[PDB]
């Protein structure tokens, strides 16, 4: 048996994760790469602006964090590619996990654009 | 081949007790491959005193 | 199962990260390949120190 | 896979079968011990390789002897 | 003399390192009382301190440039220059003593391996037995050079051997 | 029913067993064969649970070891107080404390190590000791040599006593199971009478000895010329001289007008300013209460009579929905299994005494203490350590129990049984907490290390550059320094210096000074909680997975000390227990070489020195230095090296030996930790051969060492080199510079 | 009486007994001839 | 005797569950499950970790690896002196029996065995390196 915590079964948690753009079961993979690369793009903007080497730079800190979240995007969807690559020789396919990580490309992109274009 | 509580010598070369001495045993009588039953004053690595040996592993000396 | 190594299919038949290190590690060590026979031994070395003085 | 191995210097003690952690090896009829006994082993796909037949072997040298080999999910004792 | 070294009593470097050793010692000295036990160590630590230089200087050691005494190891230059008590008389005491022990532990064993429990008397030592081999040990190098010559001192070849050989 | 059970006469008292080697194991009785039999002999010698199955008498055992032990240690103690007494300088020390450095050893003018008794004042030579014996015996009223003297051979009798009450109790009255499992009656009994009592008479002493006798010492009167004791107990005119509250005598106490023993019964805190050391009164308030607390502890547990409460019903009362069954079987585990006992005790008492170590230096509680710097550095990191190695043997005897005493049978679903149950995930978050905690605060040290070494220290974490402030603590210290005025109405300083205030000084020296927190005690202490975190992690998965794991089903078979289960499955090197108390130990040395040393430069940089403004010891460098490795690595170490590398000539020339020596075994343990048996078992073969040659080899078989014992010395080395390379650099030091 | 002479013949307390010995014997001899380093 | 079936309706003990259960291995490769009958209700020891209830009667867990099942087997046969077997499941359904697969258990000697991987010589009568370079592969002088 396996054991029982409030965490692992409870049904807000088993909405919540169900309610996930990873998990929805009938949506496409670009779909799902581009709100996950919104998500993920958006946030990663951050710290590279705050703490970055250019941070005490005006007008070239956020240009420079902005610049950086998109190189590591840039590398974030080469390993996607390469995992898909590896692992498979609808999401959990070759054609769709490439149509995932050019999704996550696309959208990582345009949500580090959108916390710049701030 | 030797009588029991005799006296021989090991030539078996991987044996822990080869070119030393034990004491005989006991010979078994049947088709058995190593009939001789020595025992050693001192144990081997794994802590054993007695070892069976062929016939032309012994040499009563 | 696994490409990698080619010179060892007893190591392409590991599912572990093993697989990975001992194919780095028993790459160079030629006399004991799958199918190597002595003048392909011999060989083999004499293309590795061309490789060597490049 | 690894090479398990048995000698006709066994006596049919049974103590490598009775401390083998897999249930690889087994005894069969012989004739060439007083025991009429001998050790066998028609299971080493499931050996890991662990050595306890030979720690518990008597005979001296090991009439058990365990060559580690290629490894797989089995002999690797992996539970993933 | 040897090897471009003078002797310590004609050395200058010793003396110095003599009056300086002797300069620490006052420095020390000189703030206490005169019968307290602290300034009586003292005055023996620079009597000995005295003793041993004039001891070392007399002994025709040979010092450096840094005036410390230099042991010459050369059976035939130290028995030529009077340098013998340094390193020829100290190996032959050496090797007296150190067969000695390892000739009255090879009787020992020898003794104790005649029983039917050697380990028994290996664990637990017996004591007139290994008084008596202690006393007898003295004359372990005539007993060596006869066990030699008869052949018994050395086993044949029963020893233990690999499967190698 | 709780009383007295016995058994008359069990073992009789012979030198017969003395004469046979390994008597008390069925094994080792046989002899020897081999060398290893000899240390089998000494490591299964106290391991009193494979000798019998009786646990009673096991208990009998233990109990009599344990008065052994008390014999040894009061031969120590008397040891030290005849050598205080006769070898030392402890009477020109009372009359000028400031200017006389503490020594109780001398050596023989042999050799040439007459050096050592170097010029300590007062007209004597020896070794300047760290102890803090001398602080301690005027801090208890004692003036005299001859009290000293009367001590030890008070503790030497003493000692003769618990030789006798050992041999006593287990050869000719010794003690039934039955008596030994009354723990209800023991927790009364010791927290009364031990505890209770124990502080009661102290703070009786206090109050009638310690508080006139030290009193006229910082009043500046000759100790020769104070009172004697036994005159103070008679004569209560003298002490309503000094504290008229003894002039109504034990009136107020009885009519319960307690505020009239004021005078001796304080509540100051703070340090005593000419002394700086804690006020005696507010000592022995603190004994007078700590006694009634523990009294009114001692009368809980129900034991001949109706009134009291029971173990067993107090811990199956606490049951709740998460857990199930709750604290049922705990009862029957914790008084059948010495094992379980012991590692309770053992976490407890080295957590223990290193909160002792911190107390003991936060708040110094003997006079001319906080001024003895080394005596100061010297028990701090001697608590630590001992706590530490406590807190390792908690771990050790928790897997011991789990592999030996668990039994499930009794033990089904149970606190126990869930913690065994979800193990995974336990060791899992431990796990990730534990590398998330080293990749954050090491990361910052290398950040800061890379920062500094490519010439941009405005990247780099500091107070001056991105500032990591240790707000939580700074709050924590602000109110309890704002706590005296509000929240302890009747206190009239704070408890101690380091929270803030002004400064105590004795002699010119710094006692005590605020201790500021910044970015560099902000990353030393995330270091403190990754290494603790680590070092619980070893020792906590060594004991849940002491009984099984997936790689090895049927560990709890193999025993708790075993090497390994062979090179199958990849290999099972060091998956026992007691392995991984092995691994535990050398992380437990990590940690705790980290903490001393942060202490040592904390101590050195932001505390003490001298007072003209504070001049420090290494004038304030430690906010700045204390964030690169290589700040830690040529202004700790190599700067302060200096006095242990230069004491050749000197009184503190065995200090640069021992650093030397304890390199030397610290180097000398790696043989052993870095090698296996295989090959020395075969170079000894070779040896053996020669030996055999020349009729020499010996009947007991010489054998390399275990796979085990090469870990156990490899460990036992490598701890002793490193921790007393540690104690010469830090004696050298602060010794010199002190 | 015997078994406590045998106790005192067993290994470790005649290496006591005899490194005590041989330790006040260099210990004696380093008091009386003080510092050799030749002869 | 003959082979037995695996009966997957066949009750578990009473076990609140663990974390060392099984994992993927289970659902993609292979799993194991044994089978025991037990005479009373009684406590053993699980092999994953912690304790469990046996039922009275026919008995059912699931394990990962082989060990696990031989633990619990020696567990079984030693301490309540029962008699369990064990099978390999896979993925498909595919059920294998095994142990004891001759019905007999393989600490003693049974009529109708063929003896497998018998060297019938000593280990010094074996050949010499030399002798075995460059076969197809790896080889020990001891396989041949
Ligand atoms: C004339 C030169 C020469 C040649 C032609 C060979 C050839 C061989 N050697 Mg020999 N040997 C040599 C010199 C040579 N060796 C030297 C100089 C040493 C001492 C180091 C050895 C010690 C040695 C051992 C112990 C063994 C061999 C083995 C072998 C065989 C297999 C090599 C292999 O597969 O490993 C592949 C090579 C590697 C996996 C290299 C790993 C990297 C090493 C550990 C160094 C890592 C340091 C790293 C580069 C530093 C980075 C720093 C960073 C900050 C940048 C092959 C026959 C093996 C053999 O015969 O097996 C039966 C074997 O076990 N050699
Ligand atoms: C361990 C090796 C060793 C070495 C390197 C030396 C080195 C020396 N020996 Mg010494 N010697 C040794 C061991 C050694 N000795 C031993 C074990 C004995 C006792 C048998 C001697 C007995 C001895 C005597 C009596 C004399 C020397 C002398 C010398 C010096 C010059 C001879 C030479 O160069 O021969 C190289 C050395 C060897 C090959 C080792 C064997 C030594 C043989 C047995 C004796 C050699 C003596 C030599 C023939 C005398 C040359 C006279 C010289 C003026 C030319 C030279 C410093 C001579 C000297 O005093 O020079 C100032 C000298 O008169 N040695
Ligand atoms: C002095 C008279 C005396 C005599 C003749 C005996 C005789 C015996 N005792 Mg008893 N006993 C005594 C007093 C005595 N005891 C005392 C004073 C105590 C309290 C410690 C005990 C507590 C006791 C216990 C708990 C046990 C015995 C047992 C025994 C029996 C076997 C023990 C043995 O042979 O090992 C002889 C032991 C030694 C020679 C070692 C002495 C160890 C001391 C404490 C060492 C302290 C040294 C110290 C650490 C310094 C080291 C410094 C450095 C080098 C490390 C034997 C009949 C055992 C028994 O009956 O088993 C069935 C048993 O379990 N005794
Ligand atoms: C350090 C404190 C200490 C204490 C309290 C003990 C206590 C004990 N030891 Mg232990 N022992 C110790 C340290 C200690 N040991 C150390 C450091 C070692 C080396 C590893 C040993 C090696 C050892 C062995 C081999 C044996 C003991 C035994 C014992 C027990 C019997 C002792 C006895 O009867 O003599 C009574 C003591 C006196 C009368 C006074 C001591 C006088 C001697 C001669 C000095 C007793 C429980 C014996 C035992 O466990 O039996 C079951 C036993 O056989 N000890
Ligand atoms: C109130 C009475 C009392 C006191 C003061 C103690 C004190 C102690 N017991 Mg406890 N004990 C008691 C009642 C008491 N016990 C009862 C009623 C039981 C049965 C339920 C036990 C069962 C018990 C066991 C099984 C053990 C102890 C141990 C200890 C010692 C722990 C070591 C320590 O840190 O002390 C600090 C050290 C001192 C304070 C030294 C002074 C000690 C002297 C002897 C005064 C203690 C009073 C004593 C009980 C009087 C004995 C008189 C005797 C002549 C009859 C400590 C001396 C442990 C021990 O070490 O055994 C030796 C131990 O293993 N006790
Ligand atoms: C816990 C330990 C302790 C002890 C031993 C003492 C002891 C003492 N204190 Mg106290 N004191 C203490 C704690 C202690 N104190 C604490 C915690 C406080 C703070 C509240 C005080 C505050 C305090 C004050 C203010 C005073 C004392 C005083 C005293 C003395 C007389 C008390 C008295 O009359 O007792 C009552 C009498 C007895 C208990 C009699 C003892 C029983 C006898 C000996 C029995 C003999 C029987 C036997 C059969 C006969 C002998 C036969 C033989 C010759 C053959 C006495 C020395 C007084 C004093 O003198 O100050 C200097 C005093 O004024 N104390
Ligand atoms: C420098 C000496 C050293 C170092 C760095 C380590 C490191 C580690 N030990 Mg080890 N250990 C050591 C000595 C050391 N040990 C020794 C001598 C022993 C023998 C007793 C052990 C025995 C031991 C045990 C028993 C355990 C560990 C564990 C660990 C890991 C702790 C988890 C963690 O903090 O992750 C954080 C990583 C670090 C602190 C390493 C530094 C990382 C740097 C700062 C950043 C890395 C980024 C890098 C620069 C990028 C590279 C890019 C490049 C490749 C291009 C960590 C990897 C434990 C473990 O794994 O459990 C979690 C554990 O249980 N070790
Ligand atoms: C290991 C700890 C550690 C930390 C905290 C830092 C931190 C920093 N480094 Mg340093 N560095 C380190 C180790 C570390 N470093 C090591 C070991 C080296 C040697 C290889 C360096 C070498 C180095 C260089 C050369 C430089 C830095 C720089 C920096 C700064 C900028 C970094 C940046 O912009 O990343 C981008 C930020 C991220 C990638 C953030 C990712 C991590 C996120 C925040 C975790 C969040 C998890 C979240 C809480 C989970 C929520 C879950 C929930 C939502 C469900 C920053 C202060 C730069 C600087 O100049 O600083 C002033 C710089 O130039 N570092
Ligand atoms: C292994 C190398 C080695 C060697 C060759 C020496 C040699 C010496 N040491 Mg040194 N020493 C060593 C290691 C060594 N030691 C170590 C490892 C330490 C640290 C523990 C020391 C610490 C040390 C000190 C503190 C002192 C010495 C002293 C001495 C001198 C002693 C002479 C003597 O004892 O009277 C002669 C002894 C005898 C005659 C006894 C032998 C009895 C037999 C029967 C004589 C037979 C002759 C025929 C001698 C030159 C002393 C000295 O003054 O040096 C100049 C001295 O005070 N040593
Ligand atoms: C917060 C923890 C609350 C813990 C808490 O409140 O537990 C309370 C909860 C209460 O259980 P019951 O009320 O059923 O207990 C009844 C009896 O068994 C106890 O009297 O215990 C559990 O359910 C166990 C769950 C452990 C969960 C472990 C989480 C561990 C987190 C570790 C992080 C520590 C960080 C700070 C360390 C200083």
């Amino acid at each position: 048996g396996m054991l029982e915590t409030p965490v692992t079964s409870a049904p807000i948690v088993a909405t919540y994760l169900s309610n996930l753009p990873a998990y929805r079961t009938g949506v496409a993979p670009v779909l799902r790469g581009v709100e996950i690369g919104l998500a993920h793009g958006f946030l990663l903007a951050g710290p590279f602006i705050k703490l970055g080497p250019l941070r005490n730079v005006p007008e070239t800190a956020e240009i420079a964090g902005s610049l950086s979240a998109a190189g590591l995007v840039l590398i974030l969807a080469l390993c996607l590619s390469i995992y898909g690559s590896a692992q498979f020789q609808p999401l959990f396919s070759a054609d769709g996990w490439s149509e995932f990580a050019a999704g996550f490309l696309v959208g990582g992109e345009a949500g580090v654009a959108w916390a710049y274009v701030c | 081949g030797p009588k029991r509580g005799s006296l021989v010598k090991i030539l078996r070369p991987e044996s822990y007790w080869f070119n030393q001495v034990g004491k005989v045993v006991s010979v078994d009588q049947s088709g058995v491959r190593y009939p001789v039953v020595v025992r050693f004053e001192n144990q081997n690595y794994a802590g054993v005193t007695t070892n069976n040996y062929a016939l032309d592993e012994v040499v009563a000396a | 199962h696994k490409l990698f190594p080619k010179f060892s299919q007893g190591l392409a038949q590991d599912p572990t990260t093993r697989r990975i290190w001992y194919g780095l590690a028993m790459a160079h060590d030629f006399e004991s390949h799958d199918g190597m026979t002595e003048e392909n031994l011999y060989q083999k070395i004499f293309a590795s120190h061309f490789g060597q003085l490049s | 896979a690894h090479i398990v191995k048995i000698y006709d210097t066994c006596i049919g003690c049974t103590q490598c079968v009775r401390a083998c952690p897999l249930d690889v090896l087994e005894m069969v009829p012989w004739d060439g011990c007083k025991a009429s006994q001998m050790a066998s082993a028609p299971r080493t796909e499931d050996c890991v390789g662990c050595k306890r037949c030979e720690t518990a072997c008597p005979t001296d040298f090991l009439s058990v002897r365990v060559y580690l080999g290629s490894e797989s999910t089995r002999s690797m004792g992996l539970s993933y | 003399d040897i090897a471009g070294l003078t002797p310590c009593s004609e050395s200058k470097a010793y003396a110095k390192l003599e009056k300086k050793e002797l300069k620490t010692l006052e420095k020390r000295l000189k703030q206490y009382e005169a019968d307290s036990a602290p300034a009586v160590a003292l005055k023996a630590t620079m009597e000995r301190t005295k003793a041993r230089f004039a001891n070392y200087a007399k002994a025709g050691l040979l010092c450096g440039n840094d005036g410390l005494p230099h042991l010459i190891a050369d059976p035939g230059l130290a028995l030529k220059y009077g340098h013998a008590g340094e390193v020829f008389i100290p190996t032959f005491g050496f090797l007296y003593v150190a067969g000695y022990i390892g000739y009255v532990g090879r009787q020992y064993l020898i003794a104790v391996k005649g029983e039917a429990k050697p380990t028994d008397k290996e664990i637990i030592i017996d004591v007139p037995l290994a008084t008596k081999l202690a006393w007898q040990g003295a004359g372990w190098p005539l007993a060596a050079v006869q066990e030699l010559q008869r052949g018994t001192l050395l086993e044949k070849e029963e020893n233990i051997t690999v499967s190698p050989r | 029913k709780v009383k007295i059970a016995v058994d008359r006469n069990p073992v009789e008292t012979s030198f017969e067993k003395w004469a046979k080697p390994g008597h008390f194991s069925r094994t080792l009785s046989k002899g020897p064969n081999t060398t290893t039999w000899i240390w089998n002999l000494h490591a299964d010698a106290h391991d009193f649970d494979s000798h019998t199955s009786d646990l009673e008498e096991i208990s009998r055992k233990v109990f009599s070891a344990h008065f052994g032990q008390l014999g040894i240690i009061f031969i120590w103690l008397s040891g030290m107080y005849f050598h205080g007494a006769r070898f030392s300088n402890y009477e020109a020390w009372l009359s000028d404390p400031t200017h006389i450095k503490p020594s109780a050893q001398v050596v023989w003018p042999i050799v040439g190590q007459e050096i050592l008794n170097g010029d300590v004042g007062g007209g004597f030579q020896g070794i300047q000791i760290t102890s803090g014996f001398f602080q301690l015996w005027r801090a208890s009223g004692i003036t005299s040599e001859l009290q000293l003297y009367t001590t030890a051979i008070g503790g030497l009798v003493m000692a003769a006593a618990m030789f006798f009450a050992g041999w006593f109790h287990y050869h000719k009255a010794a003690p039934k199971l039955e008596w030994f499992q009354n723990v209800e009656s023991m927790l009364n009994h010791h927290l009364g009478g031990l505890l209770g009592l124990g502080s009661l008479a102290w703070a009786g002493h206090q109050i009638h000895v310690s508080l006139p006798v030290n009193k006229l010492l910082d009043a500046g009167v000759d100790p020769k010329e104070i009172p004697l004791p036994h005159d103070l107990l008679l004569n209560r005119a003298i002490m309503a001289d000094l504290y008229p509250s003894f002039a109504k005598g034990i009136a107020p106490f009885f009519t319960l007008n307690w505020s009239e023993y004021s005078d001796f019964l304080t509540f100051k805190g703070g340090l005593n300013p000419v002394t700086g050391g804690l006020w005696l009164s507010d000592t022995a308030h603190h004994h007078v209460a700590i006694a009634v607390l523990f009294l009114v502890a001692g009368h809980m547990y129900r034991t001949n009579w109706g009134i009291g409460h029971s173990m067993k019903e107090i811990l199956e009362a606490h049951r709740g929905p998460f857990t199930g069954e709750g604290h049922v079987g705990l009862y029957e585990i914790l008084t059948t299994s010495w094992h379980a006992q012991l590692a309770i005790n053992l976490a407890l008492f080295g957590s223990l005494s290193i909160i002792v170590a911190h107390h003991m230096y936060a708040m110094p509680p003997y006079p001319y203490l906080a001024t003895d710097y080394g005596t100061q550095l010297s028990l701090f990191t001697h608590h630590t350590w001992i706590g530490g190695f406590c807190i390792v043997g908690a771990g050790a005897h928790a897997a011991i129990f789990m592999v030996r005493d668990y039994d499930p049978t009794n033990n089904y679903n149970n606190l126990l049984d869930r913690v065994i149950r979800h193990r995974d995930a336990i060791i899992s978050h431990l796990n990730w907490v534990c590398i998330f905690l080293g990749f954050h605060s090491f990361g910052l040290y290398i950040h800061n290390d890379t920062m500094s070494a490519l010439g941009r220290p405005q990247d780099m974490f500091s107070d001056t550059a991105i500032q990591l402030q240790p707000v939580f603590a700074q709050w924590i210290q602000n109110t309890h320094f704002l706590a005296p005025q509000l929240t302890a109405p009747n206190a009239l300083a704070a408890t101690s210096l380091t929270w803030g205030g002004d400064l105590v000084a004795v002699g010119g020296k710094v006692a005590m000074m605020p201790i500021s927190l910044g970015t560099s005690d902000f990353m030393v202490h995330h270091i403190h909680a990754f290494t603790i975190h680590v070092t619980v992690l070893i020792l906590l998965k060594g004991v849940l997975f002491a009984r099984s794991s997936r790689l090895i089903p049927d560990k709890a078979n193999l025993g708790f000390r075993f090497p390994c289960d062979g090179p199958g499955r990849g290999g099972t090197c060091q998956v026992s227990a007691w392995d991984h108390v092995f691994l535990g130990l050398f992380w437990m040395y990590n940690s705790l070489s980290i903490v001393i040393f942060h202490f040592s430069w904390k101590m050195q940089s932001d505390v003490w020195g001298t007072v003209t403004g504070v001049s420090h010891i290494t004038g304030g460098n430690f906010a700045q230095s204390a964030n690169t490795i290589n700040g830690w690595l040529r202004d700790f170490l190599w700067a302060q090296s200096s006095q242990v590398i230069q004491s050749y000539g000197s009184a503190l020339s065995a200090y640069g030996l021992i650093f030397l020596g304890a390199h030397f075994v610290w180097a000398f343990s790696l043989m052993f930790l870095f090698s296996g048996r295989g090959y020395w078992q075969e170079l000894i073969e070779s040896i053996v051969w020669a030996h055999n040659k020349l009729k020499v080899a010996p009947a007991i078989q010489p054998r390399a060492l275990s796979i085990t014992q090469g870990r156990a010395v490899g460990v036992a080395h490598y701890l002793l080199g490193g921790i007393a390379t540690t104690w010469s650099f830090f004696l050298a030091r602060i010794i010199s510079v002190g | 009486m015997k078994d406590f002479t045998t106790y005192l013949s067993t290994a470790p307390v005649i290496a006591t007994i005899w490194f005590t010995f041989t330790a006040g014997l260099l210990i004696e001899i380093n008091r009386y001839f003080p510092d050799p380093l030749v002869f | 005797w003959t082979v037995p079936t695996l009966n997957p309706d066949t009750p578990s003990p009473i076990f609140g569950g663990s974390t060392g259960g099984l994992l993927r291995k289970a659902q993609t490769e292979e799993f194991y499950v044994i089978t025991w009958e037990a005479k009373k209700e009684q406590i053993f020891e699980m092999p994953t970790g912690g304790a469990a209830i046996m039922r009275q009667g026919p008995n059912l867990l699931k394990f990962g690896k082989k060990e696990q099942c031989l633990a619990l087997t020696t567990q079984l046969r030693n301490k309540f002196k029962l008699t369990p077997c064990f099978y390999r499941v896979f993925p498909d359904g595919k059920v294998q029996y095994l142990h004891p697969a001759d019905g007999v258990y393989p600490e003693k000697v049974n009529a109708g065995r063929v003896g497998a991987n018998q060297n019938m010589r000593r280990i010094g009568q074996n050949v010499n390196p030399i002798k075995v370079k460059f076969s197809g592969r790896m080889m020990s002088p001891a396989e041949i």
